[PDB]
């Protein structure tokens, strides 16, 4: 009933009425054509709602990898710029490679960026990097840990299996519940 | 109407419970529960009052009241699981309370508690408590080192640990606070270098 | 009834709401079309409203990061400004990680801009990082230090569990409730 | 309607349980047929109440009940092959319950499980657990040390694994905790360099 | 009936439904022309289906692989960018080439990216490579590890049997099975 | 109207009190529901007085009258956990006032809370109040140094604490300011390098 | 309709089987089959339930319950050549039960499986099957180490073994754990350098 | 009936079709002219047919090889570019030829890029390749892996029979069987 969020485009508008059907409170995503979805609430809930969307911090930020900002579209691309969007390019493709596991819903993956090893004269530090993974309900997560760290072990030059940080974590309760109409 | 349908659809996961001080309490199981059912008596209307509580936040609220009025009583967890009567440990070693109080303490605690109908107050040994902390933290094998005080324990946890351990570390400090609570044994998971 | 903000964009209007009626007061956002949103409150609590406006310096400022302000369009874009939209890039994806955690709402992350270590012919500095973090009630917060001081520190190439600073902190309590319209 | 028709086309991946108090009960095997059968009673209607239960998760609701009523108690693993009556192993030898209370301990859990007919409390040395814990992860040709303790066995086991020792172990560890649980026997499968 | 996803392209519409499927929930792939298809759910399951778009992260990202951020159309393309999508090449094709193998269903393949070695004047590091694999049921797993290992050994020219990480697990249960309309 | 409807939706969070003095008090609980009910009373109307009384800012209100005609006494806080009648602990040992003008001091209080019935003095020892400051902070595992003095004593805390331990400290401290107060243990958490 | 022509062209690839508890059973070969046959019953209807059973997962399926039901029990492998009666090898060695139980044992299976008419237990010796899995495993020439266990053995097979061997190697373990199961005997195909 | 796949060209349509009657669904290839092919199955199969397009990733992607990312229209063409596309087309053409030996239904062969030989100023490692092979029933299987690599030894400059990893493995059992429609 009450006007909540406009001007949405997909991904983020299905992302809010996942974090508020959570929150037992139902919306109603109300597409407007060229001008973006919307997501209205009602008149009892709208106060609740309101606060979900501060602490979520709804609508969600797009997400950002770091070769969205060196696109090389015609500027000579000085070779800090080839091995920005170099190592990006592999921060998602072990994205999507982990999320292909047996079991992994979602995965996130860091590379740590020793770049200026040219410029300093100096042979290149270690590679480290991070990865986080949603598992289902039911699985024994203390060891799926090993399966991972061997995994992206063997995915770059010099890493050990002290530079590879994964914590991984299994996922919620599962959603499956009708929220409901606020009585009248 | 009927809360068990002013609730969700599914009847299991809340539990109304019939207080004696005029105002119906409905018991959630986490803190999902806890705002799926304070989204409801906030957004709208039941035909009387009606006051979520939680397992972990009404155990709390019982220790705000509970420091002033019985201040040094050594005391571990009230546990809500069957929510019509509390199991309240307490300390066997560290309670010089007679057995005349302590059924007073019964009943200043239905006064905080007016869904609940008699509080089931027994005793742990301290040793125990230790005990089950220790023989576990040992049994996930986990550098440690017990440092004992005049009425508490404490586990300090350090070294560069990895991820397996990690992990099996946090799955088990929450798997015993859940049990006795926090007031007796601490975990200190400080993880710093060589 | 009263006009107190006029010309707001989407997200600034969805905050200011947020703050005022954590203050009880009701807001009403209406929106003008093409001239952005309005909020108006009522003639007795315009006087309130618009001190939280001024306390809460309402409206939020559009949040900034590091490379909005290296924006290589057709600039030869020296090697300062590689590393100025690198590591801003950095920040953004740790802070977009740290959000997908169990349990963390919100997270913002800084990280130590040693730049100038090639320009004074020196072995750079260590990477220090600092973390902020919003839990859900309930969680007990002495023990998620450890997950997230573990998680960044192999996201970078050398650092310590010193140069690590995260300060994390329960949200507020929920704001679930109506505000009310003033008697007459 | 029937629910072994509101469930899927297939009638022996469920099994429904009409349980003691009112309440009807459908036995999931794992987690995507408990998401396959909570998902028709929470969209929809069957004409009473209904709550699909798990192997592996009332048996860990059962735990979180067990540990208030009854610490201390040494037990492995409840079974649900057969759900109309469970077998809940214990500890033959960390056990000093007598049989008085081992009866009201199998209508204790009757409370907890009103599908179940009559729990099937039996008994297993806790040398024959880490006895096939070990033999056989020596029978998977795997590095380990064998660290006992007061009240459970630890086997880390650690080494620069490679791929075929790595995916040997895990059968083997999941097909261990399918079979005795995991109160007794924690493999740690600590994997570092040299 | 309730409008869930729009506009998109085939692949990744075929993949929700399978998602949705897998959770009981029936979905309705309804092409609406060059303007992308589009999913539609009924409306009890429609609280429900929000929630596993969440989880998953629907609708998929496009698989991206290394050489899809070196295209090379008339730039003159740094000594970088050929061995960028030189090793993608072979990323891609040896993840063709196992897929063909008994029983693999689906398989991917990483390459570590050794790609300073001229540029600090240093003999290159060792070829590190790790593989997934899912497998049908019955087969057993603890045999074919020998053959992937073996295979993709000689696909390099200065590999081991250490930098090789397969971890390589059996497909989920078939789903075969209706999910079913709800009741009314 | 009502001040009970008047106030939001939750009758719960708010506790209406009919002072003597013909003015009307709402005891809120923090600093968030102090400016919830400030809001109501200053935007609109209530047909007689109403006045805000929060427990951190009214106990600190009692202090400015207090020190001016009842200076060297020494106590710790007043509680409003039941705001019809608070308990103002008072030191056992630092307090000579005898048991005449204590009774005199439990009305003197009243002339200022008019919502209160009668102040429970009591009276703790200070060595219980150092006591527990000392037994839980070294029960955080933190360094530390107890410095005494006449009339209160001082844990100063210092060394490159990291974030572990920063937040064990911040919540054992405001664990214990909202228990005893701040006027005998002050906490120096003073953060410097080696 | 008739259930050997709703599957497909070929007769001989099935078998079906009705079983004595009201539920129809088809026999497939492999997972094509089985998938071939899980297709036809779950897409439309047989006037009655049916199931499709496989060789080597209902082989599986029995040892789920056979792992709870009877623990320390040596056995290798039951065999669906002739699925009406099937052959269920045991430990000759290993097996101290009686020959009283031993036939309570062919009736506890036949609950499991209700197609079959009576389960045909043998007994094989263990000498026998270590045996054979090593006068196979040398006489494809391959280097190997029998290493013994006390209830099996284990034939770890290493060095850089080129392609002729690696794929005499694969059809000799999937001849062998056709016939024996993989139960007694592991093999360890470690491929490493040198 | 229903709609499954749309836009398909000719190569990738028969091999979906290939996957979908080997599990017992049949399909109808309906051709839409020059928007590409479409795959239609019945409704009681579009459940399971959506879920075989999952496991197997149907679409089949474009059958990669290494010189198509080399393509050298009018560019000046590296010498990195000339050795990757001449390997490349050794590759293929000894994919070719053991394509027709007695009973190689298909085969693959990968060849070891040691490319940077000249940049480093080293001498080049010895040549490693990789070798997939389909036979039919009913061969010996370990007679046949002799021959293949016999033939590729020398089909290179400096190989040995240890540089040379043969995998083949004899094809699957024929589907020669309808699969049916299913009732009404």
């Amino acid at each position: 009933d009450k006007d909540l969020l406009k001007g949405l485009d997909q991904e983020q508008a299905n992302e809010v009425i996942a974090v508020l059907q959570m929150h037992n409170i139902e919306a109603n995503k109300i597409d407007s054509g060229k001008l973006g979805y919307s997501i209205t609430v009602a008149e009892p809930d709208f106060t609740a709602a309101v606060y979900w969307i501060k602490t979520y911090q709804l609508p969600p930020r797009p997400r950002v990898e770091i070769a969205q900002m060196f696109p090389a579209d015609s500027l000579v691309s000085s070779p800090r710029a080839e091995k920005a969007r170099l190592y990006s390019a592999i921060e998602q493709r072990l994205e999507q490679s982990l999320q292909t596991m047996e079991g992994v819903l979602s995965a996130r993956v860091h590379i740590s960026y020793d770049i200026d090893a040219g410029e300093n004269g100096r042979p290149p530090k270690p590679v480290h990097l991070s990865a986080l993974a949603v598992y289902e309900r039911g699985s024994p997560l203390a060891h799926q840990i090993s399966d991972i760290k061997r995994f992206l072990k063997n995915s770059f030059a010099d890493v050990d299996y002290d530079n590879i940080s994964v914590v991984l974590s299994e996922r919620s309760d599962a959603q499956l519940q009708a929220p409901g109409t606020p009585v009248k | 109407a009927e809360l068990d349908s002013l609730l969700g659809q599914e009847k299991e996961r809340f539990q109304v419970l019939p207080g004696r001080d005029k105002m119906l309490y409905v018991a959630a199981q986490n803190e999902r529960d806890t705002l799926w059912a304070r989204q409801v008596l906030a957004r709208g209307d039941y035909d009387k009052n009606a006051r979520v509580i939680n397992e972990n936040e009404e155990n709390k609220r019982i220790s705000i009241w509970l420091d002033t009025y019985y201040p040094q009583l050594a005391y571990y967890r009230i546990h809500f699981d069957e929510p019509r009567k509390p199991v309240f440990w307490l300390s066997r070693q560290r309670n010089t309370m007679s057995k005349k109080e302590l059924e007073v303490l019964s009943q200043k605690l239905r006064a905080l508690m007016p869904y609940a109908d008699s509080v089931n107050i027994t005793l742990m040994d301290d040793v125990t408590a230790a005990g089950q902390a220790e023989a576990g933290l040992k049994q996930q094998a986990l550098p440690y080192s017990r440092r004992n005080h005049k009425g508490g324990v404490t586990f300090v946890i350090q070294g560069a640990l990895d991820d397996v351990e990690i992990l099996r570390a946090r799955q088990f400090v929450d798997s015993y606070y859940r049990t006795w609570g926090g007031r007796y044994v601490q975990f200190a998971i400080e993880l710093k270098d060589d």
